[PDB]
């Protein structure tokens, strides 16, 4: 949990001391080059939030009838959305963080019954469906029908300009991984077969830096519980 | 005969008791875990391609 100043300023006095990118002091990034290492910093964060569950976050879409499709995009949020081109927004974040638009894998949705909607379910007449990975699809909109979505959730895209997102919230662990990453980019891009041999290196690190956290299982990616289906069965 | 015209007939006596015991008594697991095994024999063939 850190301010992306910090980031470059890890950066300028990390892997990235030697390059010419950094100041003459080595205590921060060119204004000139700050956009690259953004775009690299959004790109190294998706790859690690997809191959690890670390954020799980959920949201509340209230349904509207006439609608069947209902993209989890930031506009059709009561925040930061446009009364003059949506009317009624349908996702709810009246407290908290606002909806950051970080949707990746739908895992489970709950209405406000407190039922499970089978997800995806082709044989099944009440099931939903999602036509696209960002768009959930529900075929009978209800008066008062209300769904709870879990899904597993990126870290928002990090921006420089005012009023943006401009903090880092990953497990302490990844950080070499993050930098590693940001590295290759950086070196891989300057077509030089020596820097080439150099950005390979950081690749591999990369991966093998994250082969470590699966081995000895410092998110606590992996998930058990007790056995509910030998009551089901009625063994007994 | 100066007494209550009913019978009791127990099939298995308890002690010092009226009512008797039936079979179901000793065989409600039994029965329960014969049961589950049949049906899995049945899914597994069932559900199979064929």
């Amino acid at each position: 949990m850190y301010y992306i100043e910090e980031l470059f300023c890890r950066l300028a006095n990390g892997v990235l001391n030697n390059t010419g990118i950094v100041t003459d002091d080595r205590g921060d990034i060119e204004d000139d080059s700050k956009p690259f290492i953004i775009v690299a910093a959004n790109e190294a964060l998706t790859r690690l939030h997809g191959r690890f569950n670390m954020r799980n976050n959920n949201v509340v879409v209230e349904m509207q009838e006439g609608r069947t499709n209902y993209p989890l995009l930031a506009k059709y949020a009561v925040q930061s959305y446009d009364p003059n081109e949506v009317k009624c927004p349908f996702i709810m974040d009246l407290a908290g963080e606002k909806f950051a638009e970080d949707v990746i894998r739908i895992l489970e949705v709950y209405d406000d019954k407190g039922r499970r909607r089978p997800l995806n379910d082709r044989n099944n007449p009440c099931s939903l469906f999602t036509p696209r990975p960002n768009v959930l699809q529900n075929n009978a909109p209800k008066a008062w029908e209300v769904l709870n979505v879990m899904y597993q959730a990126k870290h928002p895209k990090l921006s420089t300009a005012e009023d943006g997102y401009n903090e880092i919230d990953i497990p302490d662990t990844l950080d070499p991984a993050l930098d590693a990453y940001i590295a290759y980019r950086y070196y891989t891009s300057l077509n030089t077969p020596e820097s080439s041999a150099k950005a390979a290196e950081y690749l591999s690190f990369y991966d093998s830096i994250c082969r470590e956290v699966v081995e000895y299982d410092l998110t606590s990616d992996t998930e058990v519980d007790t056995n509910t289906l030998f009551r089901k069965r009625g063994w007994r | 005969d100066g007494k209550l015209p009913f019978v009791l007939i127990p099939y298995m006596p308890v002690k010092r008791d009226m009512y008797g015991e039936p079979d179901a008594e000793l065989l409600g697991d039994n029965q329960a875990v014969l049961g589950a095994v049949m049906r899995g024999m049945i899914d597994l063939l069932g559900r199979s391609a064929n």
